[PDB]
């Protein structure tokens, strides 16, 4: 395992700035001195398939313009492409191309690391169980990972116990999980795009974080999965066409019919102005996750809007303004934005289908069509559901489809 | 009096109708069952809006089962031409049938909402007995009036027709139009226009349907949630008080009984 | 003088379905209206009951107006077909009609035994035959001493033992002073009990009067048949000498169509020569008189 | 060849025998009248001639065959009482329906519509028909094809006496061809001029059968001699009381004599020989009076 | 053959029934109004058309034939028809042919304008799939209607009056449409320890309204068993109706 000084870098400027010329290289490399090295676009630093290719151990290293290829795959010995030590504070990893079967950007114990504008193509043949993480972050405070392009890794941008960091504008395509969160209290992520993914956004046990403006295009079985998130903020997310499928490993999630949002034991969080579009389930609300501000979203095109297997009432409108529902057959007499009648998304016969799947054979029966009318006429048999007084009449998310 | 002598017949002829006593016991076993489900769920505006919807489906049904063959059932039975050769008038053998069939509906709902009150005072512990007597007294003296409307509706469609098989088609037509078509015509007019057809005329169309004036009387104090009403959430836009809603229910009797008498006078 | 119809020409729909019938009915007579079941007979039936207004003419029932309540307690109307009230009983139907007509309620128990219906009293009218409902239909017609019966075909669906017992009940009421009108179509048999027939056809009242008057004002043949004569070949000719057709159908079945102007010399032909067995002088019946006047009108 | 040979049947429902030892023989051209009450004495004996019931202790021979053969029922008319046809169908289409079932030619529908007097009311609904108008339609289906046996259950109910005499003129036209028919009627005055042999039967049994000359000869019934002003009622009331006959004391100038019809050959000789016969009517005891006697002969 | 001569009567008498033509127009209006709100707003709208024809094609069949046997007995023509050269089989099977071709025409006015409202309001409906999904729909709606036609012959031959036949035709319509499936749901949500829910996909075969929806929603059995079980509901109930009609 050689070092970065064992190459031939031509210095453009004498402020610890280096520039590697065009031409291929071989083997692992190690940065031990604060060198702000750039690269020409023909600098294909190709490892042989073992070890961490570009290990960084010095603080304030502005790695720029490299092109890494074929590093290791030993996930137990954590063979990354860009290994960044805890002593390597304020590292900048700008505009890089990566192709290899392990970790793309593994950082741990770092502060103010910047992972900007990279293209991390993971794998093609591995079964999405040993591909390694795209941008792995392990307990970092201050990080700024912005506008990268992760493709075909394992669980996308994995984040474990990292406190304060932003994830702005990065596109994540054909991976297992889009963005994975593990105990990342007081986090933030803006405008990310996840495409064709077995879970678009994994939000597991991370509190107080801001999830804003993110996009989930044609993901599989879980649009935004939130497990045990408290005091969070879900404003402006666009989750579109969550088809059914399975993750293949069933480690932290299970297989789903396609849920644009799955709320599991998340007590307090503001879920406003979102757009859950054309999935099988618009939102799944578990029984333990109750009394949180869910107002202003757009539930359009979903085959079933809310799944709420409970008998507790759940008002879904804070400050008198509710959500837009596509199947809301209501009117608006006094010309404000709100509807006049409340909207119950679930019947009693719409929750017998969740309890007993054999009622799907009886779902076209006239007696069910009688029982849908008996609930609309006799509200004593109506179980207390997930209604919202004053639902919206028009789309509030006129900007999120762009 | 001659108005009571033919009322005493229909009081003793309607109570031998086995189709009446089936659907008047069905009104009793559902008003107990709704008031028990309104007791097991404890709400208060949901057990009023379901009882008022129960008497919307059944008190027009008992009224139209009674009186669809009141005039034409005597005309093709031969006993109407005989009755005019008795010392009577056409106004006495109609008002007498209205008094005779009206005391059945006054007894079919005193059985129904009487046991609905006894399935609350013996079920809900600590209920307000003053509020129970007033709310279910308002259910008793207004489901008769809804019943007396459809009783007087049935005299209109009996004097006009000349065959009892076509009177049963019109009585089924009146029961379908006023109960669950006018509630759906007004709903489809509100859905397809998104409440922008007329923001001031549309609550006044509830007064052209006596089942909607009946629902607006009982849901006066116990308004509650808006989705429990449906198209009766338009009644909050009505500036008329509750006493005028009693008077428009009585005017639906007297207009459709004077129409029932003017049709029967040229039978 | 119970029913005094004078000059009535009833118009409805500009059709003029009745014209100028002068039908005076006595205070003890049994009139018989013998029109068809069309707008000639049943319109004049509705005029006497008072449920129709006589256009261009006056109807005086019992000396007063036909729609007065004081005379309508004195009427009795047996209608055509009355399946009365199938869920009510027999006593309760008749107690209902006794309360309407002002009759005493003690008359119901002695009218369900006068008419043969005490076995079916307190039994429902849906369990009644057609003859038992005509018994009930008669029972409300005799309710509270009626001074004018009006029976519209009372002997249809009825046994001939009951039909003969009904006409004795008609003849009981004739002696009591109650005028009876028999709008009927069972014309054979009714001619022995009525006092005056009234054949009306196409609105115009064709003939009225007693049975002796209807045979006198209309030349109809008397039908003498002499079954069982000794000699028959000369008896083909011995009656036809004065224009009486000796028509036969058997060895001796000469039903001689006479002229009713030579009844002495044809019977002297029969009883002077030849022995008979069972002569049957058949006077022109109500069927033949109705078939004459309807044929005379068209 | 006898048409109906009811040969000792005994029809029972449960333990009760509603028809016991009935023994009929309808001829080849006779018009028989099954007279009786409307209960199960007559209306089950009407069904054994049809194919509706079976003789529980006997046999019936309709046209020399069993009553339920298809060759029998193509030549067997039957007008039922109280019939109400299909009211949304028309009068011509009802006969066109019934002619296709009996195998009759369709050119006989418009012939029989004119024959029963239904030419004006053809192509009109059966709901806008009168009671006697449907009896003309019910008679017209009985004449379909060439029937050899008719069971006219009450044909003259609700019919005018022009149309009633039109019906019996069709009966005497039919029985000349060889169509032996059966009356099951209740209007007993009127039928006796066309009934070939009456068949008055009680609750269970068959009381009397035979012609009108045979019923009057067996059942001793008195002749109803009526007169009007021969000489004087009071001078003639005394004469029948010594000779043993009943002289009814009528109102004025009318002599009704209920005589025992055994001496009335020479009794009418003295009645003619002393006064004018200007209004008399000697009536033999009618079928209404014969049925009144035979109901008291059993019951 | 006299099975057709009495079938031409029931075509001519059934098509002039004012009660049928009101409902068959209301069946054809509501089949357009479901197809209007299913095309402008195809398995989602052919299932909502199946819930319409499960409501009304039992009601159309029971309106035709509740007075087929006992309506002729009250009219007196049934006693007349048995004295004709006619068996009791040819009257019943001829009424089943005559009333059968009425509701074989009432689905051609019912779904002939519903499939016209889908093929002309989608503009790209791919009509090769339409004429096989509606060809399976019009055939199976007649066979559902022929069950309730044969159900109406069972209740007509049993009763003795026309008024109690409509009281049973309303009872058969309530039991076989929306009481049998309500007690199937009540056997689920109120009984769970002794009610195997795997048995419930087999318990739909005891209900011809349920077998009607299962061959418009395509299940432990294949499709061909349900077609032979829908025809078995015709053949058993017609044989049951013939056994009742021979005991009058
Ligand atoms: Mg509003």
């Amino acid at each position: 395992a050689p070092q970065s000084i064992t190459t031939l870098p031509l210095q453009p400027d004498g402020e610890n700035r280096w520039r590697l010329p065009a031409g291929e290289y071989q083997g692992q490399f190690t940065i031990e001195q604060p060198m702000q090295l750039r690269c020409e676009p023909g600098a294909v630093i190709q490892s042989q398939g073992q070890g961490s290719s570009l290990l960084i151990s010095a603080p304030d290293v502005l790695v720029e313009g490299c092109t890494l290829y074929e590093w290791g795959s030993d996930l137990t010995a954590m063979d990354s492409a860009v290994f960044i030590l805890p002593a390597a504070e304020r590292a900048q990893i700008s505009n890089n191309r990566m192709r290899g079967p392990g970790f793309g950007v593994f950082v741990d114990g770092t502060r103010d690391v910047q992972v900007i504008g990279n293209e991390i193509d993971g794998d093609a043949g591995v079964r999405s169980q040993d591909r390694g993480n795209g941008i792995h972050l392990f307990a970092v405070s201050g990080a700024r990972v912005l506008h990268n392009h992760v493709r075909n890794a394992r669980d996308g941008i994995y984040i474990d116990t990292s406190n304060g960091n932003h994830l702005e504008g990065n596109v994540i395509e054909d991976v297992r999980y889009g963005v994975h969160y593990m105990f990342a209290n007081e986090n933030s992520l803006i405008d990310n795009v996840t495409r064709r993914t077995r879970t678009g956004y994994a939000l597991m046990q991370s509190r107080k974080l801001t999830v804003t403006g993110n996009r989930s295009e044609q993901d599989q079985n879980y649009g935004i999965l939130m497990n045990y998130i408290t005091y969070s903020t879900i404003t402006g997310n666009f989750v579109s066409d969550v088809q059914r499928g399975d993750t293949g490993g069933d480690s932290m999630i299970s297989g789903g019919e396609g849920k644009a949002l799955f709320i599991y034991n998340s007590l307090f969080n503001t879920i406003e102005n979102n757009h859950f579009e054309k999935s099988s389930l618009g939102i799944h609300l578990t029984a333990g996750s109750e009394d949180n501000r869910i107002s202003g979203n757009a539930f359009v095109g979903n085959q079933q809007q809310v799944k709420y297997v409970a008998s507790r009432t759940q008002e879904w409108s804070v400050d008198g303004r509710g959500n837009y529902w596509s199947d809301y057959l209501g009117w608006d007499r006094n010309n404000d934005g709100l509807g006049d009648i409340a909207y119950e998304p679930n019947d009693n016969v719409d929750r017998l289908l969740w309890l007993y799947p054999q009622v799907r054979l009886l779902m076209n029966s006239p007696s069910i069509e009688v029982l849908r009318w008996v609930q609309r006429a006799f509200p004593v048999i109506k179980s207390p559901g997930v209604q919202d007084s004053h639902p919206l009449m028009k789309l509030p998310t006129e900007k999120l489809l762009t | 009096n001659q108005v009571w002598n033919i009322a005493r017949k229909e009081l003793s002829d309607g109570l031998r109708n086995r189709w009446l006593l089936a659907i008047s016991l069905l009104f009793a076993v559902l008003a107990v069952g709704i008031a028990w489900l309104g007791a097991a769920a404890s709400s208060i505006p949901a057990t009023i809006a379901s009882l008022a919807s129960l008497a919307t489906f059944l008190m027009p049904l008992i009224a139209l089962l009674l009186a669809y063959d009141a005039i034409v059932g005597e005309d093709e039975g031969g006993t109407l031409m005989l009755l005019l050769t008795y010392p009577l008038g056409r106004g006495q053998i109609l008002l007498g049938k209205f008094v005779g069939h009206g005391l059945i509906l006054a007894l079919a709902v005193l059985i129904g909402f009487g046991c609905a009150a006894l399935a609350i005072a013996l079920l809900v512990e600590g209920v307000e007995l003053g509020m129970l007597f007033w709310a279910f007294g308002r259910f008793m003296i207004s489901s008769t009036l809804l019943g007396w409307v459809f009783l007087a509706f049935a005299y209109v469609l009996s004097g006009k027709v000349n065959e009892k098989s076509s009177a049963a088609g019109l009585a089924l037509g009146v029961w379908f139009l006023f109960v669950l078509v006018f509630d759906l015509v007004l709903l489809a007019l509100l859905v397809l226009s998104e409440g922008k057809f007329n923001p001031e005329l549309l609550p006044w169309l509830l007064l052209l349907n006596p089942t909607d004036i009946y629902r607006l009387i009982n849901l006066s104090g116990f308004e509650g949630s808006g989705s429990a009403m449906g198209v009766l959430s338009l009644g909050a836009d009505l500036p008329v008080p509750a006493a005028v809603l009693w008077l428009c229910l009585l005017a639906w009797i007297g207009v459709s009984l004077l129409l029932a008498y003017a049709i029967f006078r040229r039978r | 003088n119970a029913v005094e119809i004078q000059g009535v020409s009833q118009r409805y729909g500009s059709m003029t379905v009745l014209h100028d019938l002068n039908l005076n009915l006595g205070e003890g007579e049994v009139l018989g209206l013998f029109g068809h079941n069309g707008a000639g007979k049943t319109t004049s039936m509705k005029l006497i009951l008072g449920l129709l207004s006589p256009s261009e003419g006056q109807v005086k029932v019992l000396g007063r107006a036909p729609n007065d309540p004081q005379v309508r307690r004195q009427l009795g109307y047996l209608p055509e077909n009355v399946t009365f009230y199938p869920q009510l009983s027999g006593r309760e139907t008749l107690r209902h009609f006794a309360r309407l007509k002002g009759a005493a309620l003690t008359q119901v128990d002695e009218l369900l035994e006068q008419v043969g219906l005490a076995h079916a009293a307190d039994r429902r009218v849906k369990t009644y035959s057609k003859g038992m409902r005509q018994r009930l239909g008669l029972a409300q017609a005799l309710l509270g001493e009626p001074r004018l019966l009006l029976l519209d075909e009372p002997t249809v669906g009825l046994d001939p033992i009951a039909t003969q017992d009904l006409y004795l009940l008609i003849d009981r009421l004739r002696q009591r002073g109650t005028s009876i009108i028999l709008c009927s179509h069972v014309l054979p048999g009714v001619e022995a009990h009525i006092n005056r027939a009234a054949i009306l056809a196409k609105g115009c009242l064709q003939a009225v009067g007693s049975l002796s008057q209807l045979r006198a004002e209309a030349g109809l043949p008397v039908r003498i048949r002499a079954s069982g004569i000794s000699e028959r070949d000369s008896w083909l000719q011995r009656w036809t000498d004065a224009g009486h057709s000796a028509r036969g159908l058997s060895e001796s079945s000469i039903e001689v169509v006479a002229v009713n102007g030579h009844k002495l010399v044809l019977l002297r032909q029969l009883l002077g020569e030849g022995e008979p067995e069972d002569i049957e002088i058949h006077q022109p019946s109500l069927e033949d008189l109705y078939r004459y006047y309807m044929e005379r009108a068209g």
